[PDB]
Formats: C-alpha cells, structure tokens, sequence
C-alpha cells in the first residue's frame, strides 16, 4: 500500500542526489576556507572573548 | 538420466551454502517483520523532508 510513497522517495531521492551533486564543490570549497578562519577564531579565542 | 545429471550440477556440493542461504533468509525475514514500524515509518515520512 505504501509504494506510491516509495516512488515518491526514489525520485525525491535522485533529484537531491543531482541538486547536492552541483552544489557540492562550492560547499567544500567554502568549508576549506571556513577551516582557515576557524583555526584563525580558535586560535585567538581568549582575544575574541575579551573584544 | 537428463534430469539427474541437471540436478547433480545444480545441486553438487551445495549444503552449506543452501544452509546458509535458508538460515539467513528466515533471519531476515524475522527480523525485518519485527522492525516493520520503522520501515513503515521511514517509507511514509521520508518524502516530505526530500522533496521539501
């Protein structure tokens, strides 16, 4: 009874699947720089506190 | 004769590995007849959040 809604996961599936798939290098290239500045903030954590 | 030497080759050392398969099919089936309600739940309420 509930395989219509298991078409609707698969398809929803797939075209989340494609739309993550384009998005993805600009995600991964934002966290490697977002990795900078975040070992930037830790480092000066005490000074962050203190602004 | 034919159908002796089909089944021979289908069935040659075969023990257990349809032990096997017999013994994990029934484990399965078990245990995914036990974890229905979330299978049931996950079938129903996964669309929402993927289409959305």
């Amino acid at each position: 009874p509930r395989m219509p809604q298991i078409r609707r996961d698969i398809t929803g599936l797939a075209n989340l699947g494609e739309v993550y798939a384009d998005a993805s290098p600009d995600l991964f290239d934002g966290l490697d720089n977002a990795v900078t500045t975040a070992r930037t903030l830790n480092e000066q954590r005490g000074n962050l506190d203190q602004a | 004769g034919t159908l002796l030497d089909e089944a021979a080759t289908a069935f040659g050392g075969l023990g257990p590995s349809l032990q096997r398969l017999v013994d994990s099919t029934q484990a399965i089936a078990g245990d995914f007849r036990a974890n229905i309600d979330p299978v049931n739940d996950i079938i129903e309420n996964s669309g929402p959040i993927i289409d959305s």
